[PDB]
């Protein structure tokens, strides 16, 4: 079986956590709390391929930025994530995660995460953005971004109805297979 | 009747609706002042709630960290 | 002399002083409000940078403890 | 060579840092900034002996105290101090400190160590603890609080002025090698 490392990034509260542990550890963490830190590990299979995945989570708050690079050394695949009930983490995946794994990860794949689809038709959510004048993210968007900051591809997700988890992680892991 | 008399009870009618234009009104800059400090206090907290919590976890990574060291 | 009478004038002086009454109530409960808040933010300004000193502190050893190109 | 451990702990602020920089980076630290924790060796010698001396800093801050046992195992020597123009700091040597200090490190000698003693004769000192209707700690004072939780000795110093310092490290380290 093979060994490859994923680190996962991204705006602070978008999601990142209880995507992992919902992968790794079959459970949706309750309670949240900022991370420092984290590594947790999975198995998984694509293609025929018993993979070891290991997985970094850092911190996406900006008190933290300077923990953040020590987890980015040798890594194979990064999972760069926004919330779709959060346009404004979206717009911060140009603007600060790009520019900072394009340099601290050059050429490693990139899959363009987008977390809480399940918020996407959330009347509580579209009230509540309308106030900003703003609306959740549309799949579109979502692409266009992938595109823009050339990502090896897109995948929207849920930890929170289990929905896409799987589609994440066998996506980033045949990024991380590529050569 | 006496303009006099009169004149006295509009008198003693002003000074009083005065006196009830000093107790509902300072029983008003109450919500001022109180408003203003009962909004400037639960912004000060969860200013704090959140620069605590950031120092804490930060300090218990390090405790984990280096009790592994 | 004048039209004043007894009644009236000593009606009209106690309508006057009671609305300075309230002239100094007012002033007083300014220079109240006006330190309230100084003493508060200060403190609740003192409160936060120390909470946000020992934030930098600790994530500032972490990182050198942990950093390998340093 | 003998190598022997000191640890120094105490109120925060009451120049724990400075006393071990002036004397083992012959320096006085210009700046304060409260301390997580740092380490530092010098070299001594006492009764003719060659000691090196390993010394570790601990932060004196309540908020860091999840931090200090991890300095305490395996200590030789400990210095407990107080400052002299804080009659505060002193009363947490037998409140706080001593307790932790023998729970931590078990029959280790400990040197109770007052700080500042340049303050002592200092009136803007003196003026201000008149406030809190206070006064310099009297020496008398600090030989009692020794004995009451059974130092090894007492010691005054200054980082500020040198004097006491060379003092406070001989008697940690005999203590240190007692037996
Ligand atoms: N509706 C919904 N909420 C979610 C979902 N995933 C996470 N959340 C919620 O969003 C909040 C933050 O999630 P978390 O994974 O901890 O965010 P993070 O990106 O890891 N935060 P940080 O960068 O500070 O470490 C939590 O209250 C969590 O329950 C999801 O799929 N749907
Ligand atoms: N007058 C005088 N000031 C001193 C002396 N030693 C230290 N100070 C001052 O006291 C302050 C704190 O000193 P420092 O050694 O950093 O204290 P600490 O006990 O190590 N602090 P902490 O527990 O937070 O880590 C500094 O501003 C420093 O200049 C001294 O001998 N005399
Ligand atoms: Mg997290
Ligand atoms: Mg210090």
């Amino acid at each position: 079986a093979i060994r490859k490392k994923l680190v996962i990034v991204g705006d602070g509260a978008c999601g990142k956590t209880c995507l992992l542990i919902v992968f790794s550890k079959d459970q949706f963490p309750e309670v949240y709390v900022p991370t420092v830190f984290e590594n947790y590990v999975a198995d998984i299979e694509v293609d025929g391929k018993q993979v070891e995945l290991a997985l970094w989570d850092t911190a996406g708050q900006e008190d933290y930025d300077r923990l953040r690079p020590l987890s980015y050394p040798d890594t194979d695949v990064i999972l760069m994530c926004f919330s779709i009930d959060s346009p404004d983490s979206l717009e911060n995946i140009p603007e600060k995660w790009t520019p900072e794994v394009k340099h601290f990860c050059p050429n490693v794949p990139i899959i363009l995460v987008g977390n809480k689809k399940d918020l996407r038709n959330d009347e509580h959510t579209r009230r509540e953005l309308a106030k900003m004048k703003q609306e959740p993210v549309k799949p579109e968007e979502g692409r266009d971004m992938a595109n823009r900051i050339g990502a090896f591809g897109y995948m929207e997700c849920s930890a929170k109805t289990k929905d896409g988890v799987r589609e994440v992680f066998e996506m980033a892991t045949r990024a991380a297979l590529q050569a | 009747g006496s303009m006099l008399t009169k004149d006295i009870e509009i008198l003693r009618r002003e000074n009083e609706e005065l006196t009830e234009k000093m107790k509902k009104a300072e029983e008003e800059y109450k919500l001022e002042k109180e408003e203003e400090i009962s909004n400037l206090k639960a912004a000060f907290e969860k200013n704090i709630n959140t620069e605590r919590t950031l120092k804490t976890q930060a300090v218990n990574k390090l405790a984990e960290i280096m009790n592994r060291k």
